[PDB]
């Protein structure tokens, strides 16, 4: 499958000024646009090399779009101030993401749209891309309203045809790197914490996507205790980087064995002490 | 590709 | 309202001393997205310090790369320092090498 995913962040700046608004696009994990509302241009700009191959015509329209989308969140702010009874003094935060996913045929598989209010779901469209699931009473009111104003239809159109067709475009465009999967490059380290102990790590560097499976197994078989695991983390370059760990008994370390499942290993790779 | 519209909770 | 960040404060490539590299603070996990990233060469604030656009996980929670070219070397100490309203002083985390 894959996906094309849109991030919207506004912060509202009660002292002084508009609020602070930033918008990021996804293919997948690869970001490829970007605005943000403090920034110089005033315009989306590219983020991948792929996306620069569009013309004058298409940064104009998602400039306008995305300068749209920057106020319906600063009026959105207002709304939401008064609905939840805040002060003006306080900062408050909007975020939105919608996106469309595709499968392996490159159809439409899914669609997406939620919105958060201070980090807490309030309202979202739900699987079937025609009704809405309220978190709170406040939001029940909108869920009412966009009903009422078939706010859906607008939406549903764009998640299962607009979103996809671009989607597509985009892949084909940047089918180098978006339909290119770096394997992980994969190594192990020992750290002799005492005499009697040792940390095994298992790395995996250099790869592409994101999603990655480590797991350790003592005498072949998956083993939990006494290891960490750290959240995936970005490298700067695009590609991702993980590790895992396990604490072991000192001159043992041949029963262990990690193991690492990937979209780029044709299988799952295993390593040893 | 963004959305060509987006709704506030109040127009 | 009101989330703790996490910390990942590491070197894109494996580090060699004399061999240019580039120092990430990875920050994940917090709200509200105003917050202050340093990194640190033995205590002191580096100046061209890059970082990443604004994004969030599905739980709502923002991330943000922070980033600067360096050269490693046996002596030298480097760190990320955050703050954070979730935060009763600054939280200083050494790069480890690894990590
Ligand atoms: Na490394």
């Amino acid at each position: 499958s894959h996906s094309m995913r849109y991030f919207f962040t506004s912060v509202s700046r009660p002292g002084r000024g508009e609020p602070r608004f930033i918008a990021v696009g996804y293919v997948d994990d690869t970001q490829f646009v970007r605005f943000d509302s403090d920034a110089a241009s005033q315009r989306m700009e590219p983020r991948a090399p792929w996306i620069e191959q569009e013309g004058p015509e298409y940064w104009d329209g998602e400039t306008r779009k995305v300068k749209a989308h920057s106020q319906t969140h600063r009026v959105d702010l207002g709304t939401l101030r008064g609905y939840y009874n805040q002060s003006e003094a306080g900062s408050h935060t909007v975020q939105r993401m919608y996106g469309c996913d595709v499968g392996s045929d490159w159809r439409f598989l899914r669609g997406y749209h939620q919105y958060a209010y201070d980090g807490k779901d309030y309202i979202a469209l739900k699987e079937d891309l025609r009704s809405w699931t309220a978190a709170d009473m406040a939001a029940q009111t909108t869920k009412h309203k966009w009903e009422a104003a078939h706010v859906a239809e607008q939406l549903r159109a764009y998640l299962e045809g607009t979103c996809v067709e671009w989607l597509r475009r985009y892949l084909e465009n940047g089918k180098e790197t978006l339909q290119r999967t770096d394997a992980p490059k994969t190594h192990m380290t020992h750290h002799a914490v005492s005499d009697h102990e040792a940390t095994l790590r298992c790395w995996a560097l250099s790869f592409y996507p994101a999603e990655i499976t480590l797991t350790w197994q003592r005498d072949g078989e998956d083993q939990t205790q006494d290891t960490e695991l750290v959240e995936t983390r970005p490298a700067g370059d695009g590609t991702f980087q993980k590790w895992a760990a396990v604490v072991v008994p000192s001159g043992q370390e041949q029963r262990y064995t990690c193991h690492v499942q990937h979209e780029g290993l044709p299988k799952p790779l295993t390593l040893r002490w | 590709y963004l959305s060509p519209i987006a709704s506030p909770l109040l127009d | 309202i009101q989330r703790t960040p996490k910390i990942q404060v590491y070197s894109r490539h494996p580090a060699e001393n004399g061999k240019s590299n580039f120092l990430n603070c990875y920050v994940s996990g917090f709200h509200p997205s105003d917050i202050e990233v340093d990194l640190l060469k033995n205590g002191e604030r580096i100046e061209k310090v890059e970082h990443s656009d604004l994004s969030f996980s599905k739980d709502w929670s923002f991330y943000l790369l922070y980033y600067t070219e360096f050269t490693p070397t046996e002596k030298d100490e480097y760190a990320c320092r955050v703050n954070h309203v979730t935060l009763s002083q600054p939280k200083i985390v050494k790069w480890d090498r690894d990590m």
